[PDB]
RNA sequence: CAAGCUUGAGUCUCGUAGAGGGGGGUAGAAUUCCAGGUGUAGCGGUGAAAUGCGUAGAGAUCUGGAGGAAUACCGGUGGCGAAGGCGGCCCCCUGGACGAAGACUGACGCUCAGGUGCGAAAGCGUGGGGAGCAAACAGGAUUAGAUACCCUGGUAGUCCACGCCGUAAACGAUGUCGACUUGGAGGUUGUGCCCUUGAGGCGUGGCUUCCGGAGCUAACGCGUUAAGUCGACCGCCUGGGGA
């Protein structure tokens, strides 16, 4: 309900936040902030290397960022924020 | 007797769930892990970087006593929520203090917007504001000498989702 | 974290579109219970309402269609 | 089902308090009205099998409860069955 | 999956997104699903094996985790 | 349905020593009443105690001696299915006298031995141990 | 009796019409001492994809407290009606009197 | 045998969730065919091919029409049903389940040989229907052969009505009913209280998935939904083949 109705503030294309992210999921790295939501910064930005870089070993575990939105899908909940930027 | 359960009961009245009150003795430390005792079923195992304060070193010795968080119990083995998080209380409760006197007063200063509104950091932590919050006009802190002095005097937050925009300069407004 | 919950209706609109809509995809689907957080019951009653609706022509079947 | 407010009426005239519903006679009462009411839906829909299941069950609930009356007071059985018009 | 190049912006840049568009949609998936009749049982098997599949990654590995490799 | 209620009383009492139990509760009757009375002569419960009016509650206290139990087995031999009745010289002997048959006689519930010296037998409700 | 709620859609050229036939169905409804209680021209609105090739169409929402005998009626009327497009009678269990959140 | 009692069994009140059943409507997507436009040499298919369809204009593409069948997403070790099974949406007829309190009936119960009914798929009969799929059949491959697997077609059948058939690994390979015996993590559906100070907090019922204790078991495993501890009734087994 509450997130999901107006999700176009943080829009437009590439709009940064400051997000502590959550678990790491060996593909992921799920940063989240903004009141309910959930991102992920999955593996292929993250850096400027795309596939031998584990991102346990190149960010951080619980620790607020550099990240930005990227892509919303306010239908199938997947906000796909990225870390390259 | 009923001295274990009024003990409890007492014990019960001189704790509550969230990191709020100060209780754990910091009671080892080592490089990289703190640990503290805070009246809970187990010890933290804290990292040293929930406590070394704004340049990179550490802050307190034995018998120091911050609050932690709690509402999660035992993962295998083990006891808390970092108390880190604990401060975000206590600045929401300093940002809170503006409403009374309508102007909470510190130093903010911002240089810029990475999402519209100039970054605004208090004491250890950095927020992030929408981006008319940085500036009072359209005076634009651009010109000012680069992360300059002056304190925050709230444009906008989002209530729910913690984005909050402060004021940089101009006193007199 | 389900909004029918909170909100605490006792039956979900189909002429509601605009709620509706937060549901329904890009493509006209109906978003799962996974993804939403919709409590089963409700998602049930939600998806029956974006039936209706389709039928009304007050939501689309697909994105394509035409 | 059977509707509330023939339910009633059929308590009320069956039943000595009114307030009773459970005396044996008027279950009975309420089983063959409901019996009765579901050989109309039968006649029509001959393949509602899970339906016709239920009345089946009713049917034999009922003549639980008449053989019960029955070893009980024979009098008072005699007199429903006349009511009612059940041949046994 | 019907979308609209925007005003300056880039060819490879559209086409990821319509790729991103297809995935959610899970067009392909959905395409190579219907090629063939599936049973109902092996339906019913697949998705019950998957399930269980899911359950034992879920619990069972956890429960591993607990105790250090080395 | 319940159709053997001694039996069911026995079960419970051979769960409650199995599963360490202090006390058993069941709806009382005043042949199971009689029948714990008898064991509680033979020193194979603490106590038992009825309750209620209405509906009462029998409440045996089972007993336990050196961490195990002291009802070592407890089976019915009479069942609604298949009755068993003794005369007096058919009386058994549970564990060769060491364990106890309650019976139930023209002259109340009682032990087998107890039976014995009456000079009467009956229906054999249960061998205890 | 039973409280049906009705949503039929007309045809955009048929518009000026729809009062008239609104008054109709609401008159059958009274015969058999059955209640209206709300009623609301949603008026000519888009539709979400073209019904027999028409992109726009003449929505009325009506709520009915009736014998289901009017109903069946009106059903067929709606039926052999080449005015009205769609319609959607659906029972409810309450009299829902308040309004809809598109009018609001 | 006679009188009672209310704990079992049932009745009444108000709600609750549901692909439970029967009947009748309707919606949108997609396939097929028909008619026409645009257009030009390939399409299709496979491991690779060929049969096949194509310059008599296919395939592709757009417009209009016909008709049948099934219901994407929701959708879930979710739900309902005695089992078989049941899935778009709407209405009509209809069976069961559960909870909340009360009120009533007062053992009316459990099980069941014969008996009666329901019973997937295929199959049968008569009359309809027939898009897709496809036993049989035909051709093309593959192969030593290929009465198969693969390909291109393709008829019974699948669909509907009313009858019959009465079987399936009709499986939880676990009869039904009742009682009793440590725990944990869920799902689903009620319901009582509590500042719902918030998505919550503390209970209490129903159904349900997984793990595991005692105990049990040839072991595997089962484990409060028992394969544990007992009672009631029924069904069934007595070496393999022959069968």
């Amino acid at each position: 309900e509450d997130p999901w109705v107006a999700i176009a503030k943080r829009y437009p294309e590439g709009t940064k936040l400051t997000g502590r992210v959550t678990n790491l999921t060996d593909y992921g790295c799920f940063v989240e902030i903004e009141e309910g939501v959930e991102g992920l910064v999955h593996v292929s930005e993250m850096d400027w290397t795309n596939k031998n870089i584990h991102p346990s070993k190149v960010v951080n575990v619980g620790d607020v960022v550099e990240v930005m939105v990227l892509d919303i899908d306010e239908e199938r909940r997947r906000i796909s924020l990225g870390l390259k930027q | 007797e009923s001295f274990a359960q009024l003990f409890e009961e007492s014990l019960k009245e001189i704790e509550t769930r969230p990191g709020s009150i100060v209780r754990g003795v910091v009671v080892a430390i080592d490089k990289d892990v703190v640990l503290v005792d805070a009246g809970l079923k187990s010890e933290s195992a804290i990292p040293a970087e929930q406590f070394k304060n704004a340049q990179g070193e550490l802050e307190i010795q034995v018998g120091d006593e911050v609050d932690v968080a709690l509402d999660a119990v035992e993962d295998g083995f083990g006891e808390t929520l970092l108390s880190r998080e604990k401060a975000k209380r206590h600045e929401a409760w300093i940002t809170l203090e503006k409403a009374y006197e309508d102007a909470e007063t510190v130093t903010g200063v911002i240089n810029g917007k990475v999402k519209g509104g100039f970054t605004v950091e208090l004491n250890g932590i950095r927020a992030f504001l929408p981006g008319s919050l940085v500036d009072v006009r359209p005076v634009r802190d651009t010109l000012h000498l680069e992360g300059k002095e002056l304190e925050f005097k709230v444009i906008k937050l989002d209530q729910k989702r913690n984005n909050v925009v402060v004021s940089r300069r101009a006193v007199i407004e | 974290f389900c909004r029918f919950t909170a909100e605490g209706v006792q039956e979900i609109d189909y002429k509601d579109i605009a709620t509706l809509k937060n549901y329904i995809t890009e493509s006209g689907k109906i978003v799962p219970s996974r993804i939403t957080g919709t409590r089963a019951k409700y998602q049930r009653q939600l998806a029956r309402a974006i039936k209706r609706a389709r039928y009304l022509s007050l939501l689309p079947y697909t994105d394509r269609h035409q | 089902s059977l509707s509330t407010e023939a339910t009633a009426k059929i308590v009320s005239e069956f039943g000595r308090d009114a307030n009773d519903t459970g005396s044996t006679e008027v279950q009975v009462a309420l089983l063959t009205a409901q019996i009765n009411h579901l050989q109309g839906h039968f006649a029509e829909h001959k393949k509602d099998h899970h339906s016709r299941r239920g009345l089946l069950r009713m049917v034999s609930q009922r003549r639980k409860l008449l053989d019960y009356l029955k070893r009980k007071d024979v009098a008072r059985y005699t007199q429903l069955i006349e009511r009612l018009g059940l041949r046994r | 999956p019907v979308i609209k190049v925007r005003e300056n912006e880039p060819f490879d840049v559209a086409l990821r997104r319509f790729k991103r568009s297809c995935e959610k949609a899970g067009v392909l998936a959905e395409v190579r699903r219907r090629e063939f009749y599936e049973k109902p049982t092996t339906e019913r098997k697949r998705a019950k094996a998957s399930a269980v599949k899911r359950h034992a990654k879920k619990l069972a590995r956890e429960n591993a985790r607990r105790t250090r490799l080395y | 349905s319940m159709q053997d209620p001694i039996a069911d009383m026995l079960t419970r009492i051979r769960n409650g020593q199995a599963a360490n139990k202090a006390a058993v509760t069941m709806p009382s009757s005043k042949l199971k009443v009689a029948i714990a009375n008898v064991l509680k002569e033979e020193g194979f419960i603490e106590d038992f105690k009825v309750e209620g009016d209405t509906k009462p509650e029998l409440e045996l206290t089972l007993k336990y001696f050196q961490g195990k139990a002291v009802v070592e087995s407890i089976q019915r031999v009479s069942r609604p299915g298949l009755r068993i009745y003794k005369r007096k010289d058919e009386l058994p002997k549970v564990m060769a006298g060491l364990g106890i048959a309650v019976v139930s006689t023209s002259k109340g519930v009682m032990t087998d031995r107890a039976a014995r010296q009456a000079g009467l037998g009956g229906e054999i409700i249960c061998y205890v141990a | 009796m039973r409280h049906y709620e009705i949503v039929f859609m007309v045809h955009p050229d048929q518009s000026e019409q729809v009062p008239g036939m609104i008054e109709r169905y609401t008159a059958a409804i009274t015969g058999a001492e059955g209640k209206i209680h709300r009623l609301e021209d949603w008026g000519r609105r888009q539709l979400a994809y073209p019904i027999n090739k028409l992109h726009k169409a003449h929505y009325v929402l009506m709520n009915v407290e009736a014998p289901q005998e009017v109903i069946d009626e009106l059903e067929t009327t709606f039926r052999f009606n080449d005015a009205v497009i769609r319609s959607m009678v659906m029972r409810t269990k309450h009299a829902v009197t308040e309004a809809s959140p598109m009018v609001k």
